[PDB]
């Protein structure tokens, strides 16, 4: 059975390695937004030094 | 004020709760199954004021009260208000300790399983009752309408039990549940009251439709016939004195209500109606069983009392039902009342004392003990 | 991810067993 | 105009921060989501690779 | 004022629109992250189930 | 980190073959 | 779509419809045996909606319907919802107008015999069907599974049939029809969850507890031992997604649900189970059938899709069987399939050209010319 073993290998090479880089690259993705999300909140304290 | 060590009986639901001694053909008091609490800002001091009422305390103080029930359609959720009832209801109504005396609670066989463990473990362990019995309304209704066979429909405030009962067995493949009560038609009327232009909300309002569904209300021989003349004239309409002396008159509503039984489309409920179900129990049953269930359809519980109920559910029956065999109501004026009787019954029969749960065995086991003594 | 891989090697190792049995059983039944 | 602009620029500061709140709890959601699932239901496959094995 | 207010009442708006966007495609992620979760975690925990025995 | 029921039921019907051969090569024996 | 004029294959019971075309090894489609009918008034207009919903049309929006099944207990009873079924299954998903393609359905010998008049004449006066052949499930089972001989208990959604076939004969006087099947399963596994507090009524409840069965609920290979740890620890405890964000927690419940299918007087049935009706519908049969039929056993249909019930059976089986001779299995992934599939490999068969109910044949003799022609 070539195939119990392309399966055992398949299903958990290609799978750790695709997915687990989806995890850390999405997460600097995520990171990268929460970032907009922090400058979003320094815009919104900024305009609101500007206008006293 | 009781003269022997008797069992005592209590059969507390979701509307009211009616309690005695056990060996009576009756409870001393019924009283609603209410704890009240302030919904009030007190301005006025020394003017005593409990944090909560009890019973008729919390009905008669409603005024300046939320009020709220610990059984939801049957099931006990809150067991602190149930212990703030049965302890008035022991202690000073039927003027017991339950320390002294066995006690007899009950519950509708497919009910949850917790609100028999609860019933079970709060008697024993913040009562400390020598004993305990959670009983079967089925049977208890059995017993207070002299039959061992039957079709028990205790359309109670809660849920409609329709369990069938044949010499004695329980045939539970034809039990033939519905979540269908007298607290759904209690809202239903204010709504349809709404309706008329008679806007009830508040405790107060929810009270007092109760008590006009509790007197006005009827289920009638013939709703189509009913309705087509009580909402066409004032000949069938009836007023009702609210306490504040406004007048509220109803026409078809005072049969919609109790119609939502036959109809429960009316508060959004998919089922075949309360007697239709009732003929399915009969049904499911064997061949050999069905011609004893058929001659014995057995009220208990609330709405068995609306005008017109017992005939018109031996109506629907029959209509359903074959020829030759003879269809009958049996609905005794131990109406709402069959379930105590019947728990005064079963808590004396010498047959049933070693079905009593004694603390020992209850402290041994722990709360698991409802299900190994009781059903 | 299925556990194909033991479905598969499920099978194989009910073929040898079978094989086996089916021994066990010829030789039994051989007396 | 200016206060209904003010309005509208603080509902949308607010909006923006109700945002800022829900970006950073979806980027943290997700984030916990993926760090959570591939890393376990992949880690599960991982562990299939052993699972299945004998 | 106005102009202040509205440019950053309608940017801001666009940062509303931007993160809400953002939300939703982290939504979109997140539930294909759950998918795929509960897809692989429900197809070992199916195959487990068929092969528990063997 | 292999899954117990699978490494154990895979021995299992490895067993049902190693001790169905080992039947079959004793019963074959005297049968 | 079909370059030849192949027989259209369904298996439509009281459960769910299998349809596909003659040589395939799949059905393209399946659906629920459902029509649906709202149960709420509208208040939109312009809203579209259906005045009826047909097998996915009416489970996609059961939120507001009332949900029917035509087929009963194995039996067509309402042939209007039937036609509407016969159209979308094979009309709408497979584009194959029966009108030039002759029909295989299924059923079995104690199935009444209306069932196999009107699916022989609906295909052929509604339809008009060139050719029909109504075919026992268990016959179709053994085709695809690569046997003559075998016992094919079907433990289906409203019957248990359980039709002993040898080398091809059917052998009719030990056919053990059982009234337990998935849909009383499902009422079980209703009622005990109510006593954990879950409560299912209505059409939506219902289809969900259905849900919860199929996904949690298990046979195992010993109950006893099963429920000893399932009944003492929260390690056996699965969840459940109930389509509102509540979760139910199932205990041993898990598998006491599939234990009815080994204790049928869990539902009020006089019956020891269908490893017991496996076992008659071999002993019924003259020994020298009986020895290929307990080593051939045979799974079909519902349930056997219940992790351990292959596993189970053939040890309840042995346990009930001689000693000696071997008691055997066959419960291949083509499961729950397999008539369908034997359906497609009955009707695609050359010798089985000539046993065909052509529709000439059919105008002649009339419905009941089924009973002549298929078994
Ligand atoms: N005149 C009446 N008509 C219809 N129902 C009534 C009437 N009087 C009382 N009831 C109903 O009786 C119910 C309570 O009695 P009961 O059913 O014996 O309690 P339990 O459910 O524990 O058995 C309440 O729902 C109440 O509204
Ligand atoms: N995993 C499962 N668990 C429990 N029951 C199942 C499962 N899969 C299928 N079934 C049941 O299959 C039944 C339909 O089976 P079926 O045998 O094809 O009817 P029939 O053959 O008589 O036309 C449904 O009641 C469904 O619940």
């Amino acid at each position: 059975l070539n195939e119990l073993q392309a399966l055992i290998e398949a299903h958990f090479e290609n799978r750790k390695k695709e997915e687990e880089e989806l995890v850390s690259l999405k997460d600097r993705i995520e990171r990268r937004r929460a970032e907009r999300a922090e400058q979003q909140r320094i815009r919104n304290e900024r305009e609101k030094e500007r206008q006293n | 004020d009781e003269d022997e060590t008797t069992a005592l009986v209590c059969d507390n639901g979701s509307g009211l709760v009616k309690a005695g001694f056990a060996g009576d053909d009756a409870p001393r008091a019924v009283f609603p199954s209410i704890v009240g609490r302030p919904r009030h800002q007190g301005v006025m001091v020394g003017m005593g004021q409990k944090d909560s009422y009890v019973g008729d305390e919390a009905q008669s103080k409603r005024g300046i009260l939320t009020l709220k029930y610990p059984i939801e359609h049957g099931i006990i959720t809150n067991w602190d208000d149930m212990e703030k009832i049965w302890h008035h209801t022991f202690y000073n109504e039927l003027r017991v300790a339950p320390e002294e005396h066995p006690t007899l609670l009950t519950e509708a066989p497919l009910n949850p399983k917790a609100n028999r463990e609860k019933m079970t473990q709060i008697m024993f362990e913040t009562f400390n009752v020598p004993a305990m019995y959670v009983a079967i309304q089925a049977v208890l209704s059995l017993y207070a309408s002299g039959r061992t066979t039957g079709i028990v429909l205790d359309s109670g405030d809660g849920v409609t039990h329709n369990v069938p009962i044949y010499e004695g067995y329980a045939l539970p493949h034809a039990i033939m549940r519905l979540d269908l009560a007298g607290r759904d038609l209690t809202d239903y009327l204010m709504k349809i009251l709404t309706e008329r232009g008679y806007s009830f909300v508040t405790t107060a309002e929810r009270e007092i439709v109760r008590d006009i569904k509790e007197k006005l209300c009827y289920v009638a021989l013939d709703f189509e016939n009913e309705m087509a003349t009580a909402a066409s004239s004032s000949s069938l309409e009836k007023s009702y004195e609210l306490p504040d002396g406004q007048v509220i008159t109803i026409g078809n509503e005072r049969f919609r209500c109790p119609e939502t039984l036959f109809q429960p489309s009316f508060i959004g409920m998919e089922s075949a109606g309360i007697h239709e179900t009732t003929y399915n129990s009969i049904m499911k049953c064997d061949i050999d069983i069905r011609k004893d269930l058929y001659a014995n359809n057995v009220m208990s519980g609330g709405t068995t009392m609306y005008p017109g109920i017992a005939d018109r559910m031996q109506k629907e029956i029959t209509a359903l039902a074959p020829s030759t065999m003879k269809i009958k109501i049996i609905a005794p004026p131990e109406r709402k009342y069959s379930v105590w009787i019947g728990g005064s019954i079963l808590a004396s029969l010498s047959t049933f004392q070693q079905m009593w749960i004694t603390k020992q065995e209850y402290d041994e086991a722990g709360p698991s003990i409802v299900h190994r003594k009781c059903f | 991810a299925s556990m194909d891989a033991i479905k598969k090697k499920m099978q194989m190792l009910k073929l040898d067993k079978e094989n086996a049995l089916d021994r066990a059983e010829q030789a039994e039944a051989d007396k | 105009k200016l206060k209904e602009a003010e309005t509208r620029a603080e509902f949308a500061e607010r909006s923006v921060t109700k945002l800022e709140k829900s970006i950073d709890d979806l980027e943290d959601e997700l984030y916990a989501q993926k760090l959570k699932y591939k890393a376990i239901s992949e880690e599960l496959d991982h562990a299939l690779n052993d699972m299945t094995s004998i």
